[PDB]
């Protein structure tokens, strides 16, 4: 289907767009998952919200100052928690002189300016906010209610895993960054950019993910020694010059306001915001996910980490393999 | 446990 593993962009009509679950199966039937990442531009009619007129009042409980250290294309990003602030106050910060998007002539220029300036001013990211900007009104592709088999997890123990099982908001500013990672438990994710400046993405095909991991162990041997899933700490940045230097296949794509991105199981991704914006995201699953969840690595060195028991998925949805699966086989 | 932007 997609033997070169290009990132595909889809432009569904309303009728095609209607049923989220069915649309995921469709894009996979066209090979979208091979890239690890896909863009879906929803039909022009569809709006998740009538107006964003009052957002300035929204509280960001725990903005993070993103402090990037390193050199020659290899960095570590520490996120220091700051005091709560409103989106209004955040927006004004984003557009102040210290923080504002650099003058640039096009994307290649901006991207150069991102990688060149990463360690200087630490941007503030209004990340990981529990909430949704969708109107209650909205039936299709509603990040707060996608209805996939991921919903089984909460059914089973009453555990909500914020951001995984519930929607997160991210108010971004220039240079705010998501490090290289795959999702918790190698889940899919869906990401909608509500408004504002773009969010750029780098993605490595799932079939080359292990190559990335071997690369990263070669870059940070102390870290790999400390934890057998250290990329899951989500602090490793690696430039596209470096990926090219070590022959890691990747592509890049820029998501603009009003567009969805979907990441697929074991699709490594990373990227950065161009300027003030607002995105919404959560995780989801399909049957095809289960085998990834079964073998997903887990961080062995922190206690704060997302773990989902796969027992219910195999028992109910892979019943013929459940008995063997219980005994290591 | 919750999802997070990590970095500590
Ligand atoms: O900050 C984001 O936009 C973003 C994008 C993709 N993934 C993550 C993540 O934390 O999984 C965060
Ligand atoms: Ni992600
Ligand atoms: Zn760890």
């Amino acid at each position: 289907q997609n033997p070169s593993c290009k990132i595909m962009t889809f432009r569904p009509t309303m009728e095609e767009f209607k049923d989220f679950n069915k649309y995921v199966a469709y894009i996979e039937s066209q090979g979208a998952h091979r890239a690890g990442l896909a863009k879906i531009i929803p039909p022009k009619e569809w709006k998740p919200r009538q107006t964003y007129d009052d957002i300035d009042d929204v509280v960001i409980p725990a903005p993070i100052q993103q402090v990037v250290t390193g050199q020659s294309g290899l960095f570590t990003q520490y996120n220091i928690q700051k005091k709560a602030m409103t989106v209004g106050e955040y927006r004004r910060l984003a557009n102040s002189e210290k923080y504002c998007t650099p003058r640039h002539q096009d994307f290649d220029d901006l991207e150069r300016k991102y990688w060149k300036n990463l360690t200087f001013v630490s941007p503030i990211y209004g990340a990981d906010i529990s909430g949704s900007l969708y109107d209650d009104d909205v039936a299709q592709w509603n990040i707060g209610s996608l209805r996939t088999i991921l919903d089984m997890v909460e059914r089973e123990c009453g555990t909500i895993i914020e951001g995984v099982n519930t929607p997160y908001l991210y108010f971004g500013m220039w240079k705010t960054t998501f490090a290289w990672h795959t999702e918790d438990m190698d889940l899919y994710s869906i990401n909608y950019l509500h408004f504002g400046e773009p969010k750029s993405w780098y993605a490595i095909p799932p079939e080359h993910g292990k190559r990335l991991e071997r690369l990263a162990i070669g870059f940070f041997p102390g870290s790999s020694q400390g934890c057998d899933a250290f990329l899951r700490h989500k602090m490793t940045l690696i430039s596209p010059i470096i990926l090219k230097k070590y022959g890691i296949p990747f592509s890049r794509i820029t998501q603009e306001a009003g567009e969805f991105m979907i990441t697929f199981p074991y699709g490594y991704h990373a990227g950065f915001n161009h300027g003030f914006n607002c995105a919404e995201s959560t995780n989801f699953a399909t049957l095809r996910w289960i085998d990834y969840g079964k073998v997903a690595t887990q961080c062995t060195c922190r206690k704060d980490m997302v773990k989902i028991s796969m027992d219910v998925f195999v028992r109910i949805l892979q019943p013929e393999r459940y008995e063997l699966w219980k005994q290591g086989k | 446990a919750r999802k997070s932007t990590g970095g500590k």
